[PDB]
């Protein structure tokens, strides 16, 4: 391709995360809708853990979030 | 080749694809690893294409591959579908194995064309009297049919498949349409006892089903009805709800986000259901003639569903429950049923003549009913008290025995042609028997067994 | 709305600038570099964290690009990542070209044939092309064995079809009608 | 952390906060230099929070500093309400002077 091989050693040195599949990261919350980033594995209808005991369910499994 | 889902809302379901390789509109897709079929409604662009899945969608995620068909949804069709219970994929939901079909039809097609429509206003013989003195029936033809529950609907539909079937030679297709499951059961057990259920193929889409199911099982009912007229036959069609059509289609357009037209339906309310309405014709090959039960929303009959359903309806049937607590059966109402074929270019002088002739008579012991209520039979003249007996007479031989009802009447059933119907009314009409007692008019076949009764 | 109306304005920006300050081709290099660095996947998935800044996110661009960006390019990207407008970056890119493309009278020409053609022909093709566009036109020439014969000219939304499968098709409409 | 506000369209206040102390549902905001009170009802993402005054938004601007108190609204409670009129933050809205209560509690429950 037209990446150079300075500018391919510089992507390879990123501080990239390695999501799960079964993790994600809360983006928003309101009005008891929680939209959440990630959460590839996740099924229509599954039970989510949120941290404190408090859980939730999954109903739009949009392209790049996830309303619960 | 094979796309992925990137969006579950419900049972709308997103599917991307390579671009080269995007089905079509209509087009059957597979979830791999589940039972789960989707029905592709819109092409989205980027190779992503909106569809709604025709069952429960517990249970998927992202990410999960799908393959396509190539083709719409195909049903088995044929000989094979008489008897058994089918879902709106056509598999079979009764325990008795696959269906063994020699071929298999998508349920999407256009209508038939201009030139090849049948011609003419022939007429389908029911061998019912009421039926075919009072709002006869027209091959290709469409009748609605009103009344509540109890009344005798379920007996005149197993009347009208065995004759159709018996007299005819011909088949018929049940579709209900949000079909409950209690009176699925009990449908298919009464089917079984009246000897009819080898006669006509039954297909359910369920009330518990998501609501493409419900908007598709007519057209699935229409195509096994299609290959039954494209073997020459003449096919009954029975459509237990047309307003769930009606409301099954507005429950899609809400899910695809259409923006709602008048009294909240659906934008392609009239086109939606001119595709189901004008595939039901009379062809140069065989005709399929409908019989629909239709309900009216708040009592109002300028609502737009049926506005809309009775610009397609060519008869109406009338089930009245005064005319069933006299004991007369089948029970329907001879001055409130209509049909565009009772017109005398289309029927004919004679024909025209004998039926409005029991329709003013009927409508004159109607307001006589009402006097000799007011102020007694004294008030009457000779010839309204004529009239009376006439009228009683004509009021007790529209009733029928039937093959179907043999249980309930304790009788043989009976098959009345149109001839036989005609020359005994006019027989009534003329004062020609007039020395005969009004109950040997009651539950016989032709005049002649109302003669051969009076000696009795 | 479309990828193309979003990146109108800041294609629009990045062509006033470089005809204004004489840096065409530097701009070209740095967003054709811009562009391919935001669709590598680990770009692509460091760009659609939550938890970064969109700051975090241009420096990140431009700590990648390095020397291929001058000081008004970062400019340039750290005026596209405050709007929130990154996945932008190869479509802005295909604008910018197509600007200069009307500013040095030029026009990118792709020609499909059945069998190859030489330079003789290629040149003829190209003088054709440029009589009739009024334009210095740049030949990518392709090969497909569906034509039989002949070549496809096209040029933006020009199609000039000189193959015998379009003639061939042509005459099946001509004798099914 | 305080953060600044980004947007005012009507009751209506949008607060952006760095992303390590965005203020919960709930929270009651202070507005620096203005008398006014914001309380906190969605988490927007990008660490900006939609929230509804107090008070009149006549003497508002964009880039204003906004304070967190770490809690929500709380108001004066015991026998130091009897016979004092007060607002919705327990202020009083009399003018006898300040209410000498020894407890205060929040209003969500
Ligand atoms: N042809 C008939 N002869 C005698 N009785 C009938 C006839 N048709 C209907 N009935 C009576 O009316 C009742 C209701 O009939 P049915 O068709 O089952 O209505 P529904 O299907 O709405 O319950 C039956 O139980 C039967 O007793």
């Amino acid at each position: 391709s037209e990446i150079s091989e300075i500018i391919k050693g510089r992507i390879e040195k990123l501080d990239v995360a390695s999501q799960a599949r079964n993790e994600g990261t809360i983006v928003s919350v309101s009005d008891g809708i929680v939209r959440i980033y990630g959460l590839a594995d996740v099924m229509y209808g599954e039970m989510i853990e949120f941290p404190g005991g408090v859980y939730g369910m999954a109903l739009n499994l949009e392209q790049d979030s996830v309303g619960a | 080749s094979s796309g992925r889902i990137v969006q579950i809302i419900g049972a709308v379901i997103d599917v991307e694809f390579p671009r080269d390789a995007v089905p079509s509109i209509y087009e059957a897709l597979k979830v791999q690893g589940v039972e789960t079929t989707l029905e592709v409604q819109q092409q989205l662009g980027d190779g992503v294409v909106r569809s709604i899945a025709m069952g429960s969608t517990e249970g998927l995620k992202r990410g999960l591959n799908v393959d396509s068909t190539g083709a719409a949804i195909s049903v088995p069709v044929g000989k094979a579908t008489l008897g058994r219970i089918m879902d709106v994929l056509g598999n079979p939901i009764d325990e008795a194995g696959p269906i063994g079909e020699e071929e298999r039809w998508g349920i999407h097609r256009e209508a038939p064309s201009y030139a090849d429509q049948a011609g003419g206003n022939e007429l389908l013989e029911t061998g019912i009297k009421v039926i075919d003195l009072v709002c006869p029936f027209a091959k290709g033809g469409k009748v609605g049919l009103f009344g509540g529950a109890g009344v005798g609907k379920t007996v005149n539909m197993m009347e009208l498949i065995r004759n159709i079937a018996i007299e005819h030679s011909g088949y018929s297709v049940f579709a209900g349409v949000g079909e409950r499951t209690r009176e699925g059961n009990d449908f298919y057990h009464e089917m079984k006892d009246s000897n009819v259920l080898d006669k006509v193929a039954l297909v359910y889409g369920q009330m518990n089903e998501p609501p493409g199911n419900r908007l598709r099982v007519a057209l699935t009912g229409l195509t096994m009805a299609e290959k039954f007229r494209d073997e020459g036959r003449d096919v009954l069609l029975f459509i237990d709800n047309i307003y769930r059509y009606t409301l099954a289609g507005t429950e899609v357009s809400a899910l695809l986000g259409r923006m709602p037209s008048a009294v909240g339906y659906q934008p392609t309310l009239a086109e939606e259901m001119g595709v189901l309405q004008e595939r039901i014709t009379s062809t140069k090959k065989g005709s399929i003639t409908s019989i629909q039960a239709v309900y009216v929303p708040a009592d109002d009959l300028t609502d737009p569903s049926p506005a809309t359903t009775f610009a397609h309806l060519d008869a109406t049937v009338v089930l009245s429950r005064d005319i069933a607590s006299l004991g007369i059966y089948p029970a329907v109402d001879p001055l409130d049923s209509t049909s565009r074929q009772l017109d005398p270019l289309v029927i004919g002088q004679d024909h025209y003549d004998t039926a409005r002739g029991v329709q003013y008579v009927l409508q004159r012991y109607k307001e006589l009913k009402d006097i000799i209520a007011i102020l007694g039979m004294d008030e009457l003249s000779e010839a309204d008290k004529l009239l009376v007996a006439r009228a009683r007479k004509i009021q007790r031989f529209l009733s029928q025995p039937f093959f179907v009802a043999e249980v309930f009447t304790g009788s043989p059933g009976k098959y009345v042609s149109l001839k036989d119907t005609i020359a005994g009314f006019k027989g009534i009409l003329n004062g020609d028997y007039d020395h005969l007692p009004e109950q040997a008019f009651y539950m016989v076949g032709g005049i002649e067994e109302a003669v051969e009764k009076a000696k009795k | 709305a479309e990828l193309t109306t979003l990146a109108r304005p800041y294609a629009k920006a990045a062509f006033e600038y470089a005809q204004a300050h004489q840096q065409l081709a530097d701009w070209s290099a740095a967003l054709g570099v811009l562009a391919a660095v935001s669709q590598d996947d680990t770009v692509r998935q460091l760009l659609k964290e939550p938890q970064l800044t969109s700051s975090a996110k241009a420096q990140s661009l431009i700590d990648v690009c390095g020397d291929k960006l001058n000081a008004p390019a970062q400019n340039f990207v750290r005026t596209v990542a405050e709007n929130k407008r990154l996945e932008l970056l190869p479509t802005i890119a295909e604008m910018y070209e197509q600007l200069k493309a009307e500013q040095e009278k030029s026009v990118e020409v792709e020609v499909t044939s059945a069998f190859t053609l030489s330079k003789e022909q290629q040149d003829k093709l190209a003088k054709a092309l440029s009589a009739r566009l009024s334009r210095e036109v740049r030949l990518h020439a392709s090969e497909d064995a569906s034509l039989i014969g002949g070549v496809i000219i096209r040029a933006g939304d020009l199609v000039i079809d000189g193959s015998v499968r379009g003639k061939l098709a042509k005459l099946a409409e001509a004798l099914k009608s």
